[PDB]
């Protein structure tokens, strides 16, 4: 009882993949087929969307499978 | 014995796939002998399991007498930079000789 | 009726790979080492995915590592970072895709 | 009759077939006399439809014979 | 109920980095030592988010140098400070963001 | 059901020489154009201090 609804230290501490949730960036290269990667940190991670998504738009993480990112086009 | 059998298959065709090859692709190429290497594989296990592996080579030694003609290239590929430099230097100094002498 | 099936570590991790031979695209013999960096995604894949991660992983970089320096040039190993990183990760990321982040 | 209805972490765990089913993709070489290979990840599986299919076409993977996959093509 | 997890320093801290040879621009072997600060920040994920934190530093410490000084003519190894150091830590920052300051 | 496969064709050692003196050959073409153009350049550079 005491750990739901009242401690999120712990839980945000270590699972990466939640934390990457709600994050925005950019896209460099353009998704062919709706997949493709994209730029995280120094690193790269793989990236699906619903719809072809040119260079250069602003995306934001919904949800995480396996290691891939689902991400959606979201306005400035 | 499943061993035995994916052991020999595998061996079998990356004789003729490097075969049809030249050695820089051997060097460059990892989709297209993959895709070339299942192609007959998936064929030929289809009756078991699948033969995910994307095959590696992981590594490929000529002999002793073949690195030698190999790294040539670069050798000879250095020697250019030193020559041209070594001609820049003697242009300089025949400039400067040449105001000296007038 | 209930058992602990596997301990899972989930912080990163150093993992060397032996030393390795490789021959570039001006045909130049060179010998590396290689180190890697590991986390695993609070997936249970990595327990039941796959048998014997630690070989997983080293047969698969030191497969891609071959290949990826074999199309640069030799001075292309001295001076890029990023894009040895790039190219080998949009082979592994799919590859480990069922377990875990590379 | 807890397992059925119930539980399925585990029926989705460890059976790589079962998860195919549904999925989407593309081709890129043209199915001669109804077979061909597709690519999946980084490797390639063989795949059979019931009809010729061009290059370029969005498939839909239905069921799976061995290791072969039935596809069918898909309206985007 | 309660007991006590690690203890952290918070203090900075200096760290050595073994011997290491790199290849220059020019095409030049030299061997080099290189010496590290570190800092805790309050955060108690240097205890939680990486095992061994000394081999986490010193091998992206060391892997990155070699690239550095590789993209660097052998003077600039001599004479420029400031650049090294901006050029190593825009890559080390955003590695080590998930534990502490370099 | 085989498909047979030849798991080795090994030449002897008299005629592995003769097939590896082809790549050979095809190396030695690289490094004698490559000593050219360094000739090359020598000689214009040569050429301008002279005059």
């Amino acid at each position: 009882r005491r750990v739901r609804e009242q401690k999120h230290s712990d839980s945000h501490l270590n699972q990466r993949g939640q934390q990457l949730i709600g994050r925005r960036f950019v896209l460099e290269s353009p998704l062919v087929n709706g997949r493709g990667h994209m730029r995280v940190g120094d690193s790269s991670w793989p990236v699906s969307a619903s719809e072809d998504l040119g260079a250069g738009t602003h995306v934001e993480v919904i949800a995480i499978e396996g290691i891939t990112l689902h991400i959606r086009a979201v306005s400035s | 014995n499943l061993e035995l059998a994916i052991i020999n298959l595998t061996m079998t065709n990356i004789r003729t796939v490097l075969g049809s090859m030249e050695l820089d692709e051997m060097l460059s190429q990892r989709d297209s002998i993959n895709s070339r290497l299942l192609r007959i594989v998936d064929e030929a296990t289809n009756p078991w399991g699948i033969k995910v592996t994307r095959i590696e080579i992981r590594d490929v030694r000529p002999p002793a007498e073949l690195i030698s003609s190999m790294n040539a290239q670069m050798k000879a590929e250095r020697t250019k930079r030193a020559y041209i430099l070594e001609a820049e230097g003697i242009r300089q100094a025949e400039i400067l000789k040449a105001e000296g002498e007038k | 009726m209930d058992r602990i099936g596997r301990k899972i570590n989930m912080m990163e991790q150093v993992l060397d790979i032996p030393s390795q031979e490789v021959i570039s695209k001006d045909n130049a013999n060179v010998t590396i080492d290689a180190v890697c960096f590991i986390q695993v995604i609070d997936a249970p894949r990595a327990a039941y995915e796959v048998s014997n991660l630690e070989l997983a992983i080293i047969n698969l970089t030191m497969t891609n590592i071959r290949t990826v320096l074999g199309s640069m040039e030799l001075d292309e190993m001295l001076s890029q970072r990023d894009s040895i990183n790039s190219r080998l990760l949009r082979i592994v990321d799919e590859a480990t895709n069922p377990w875990g982040i590379k």
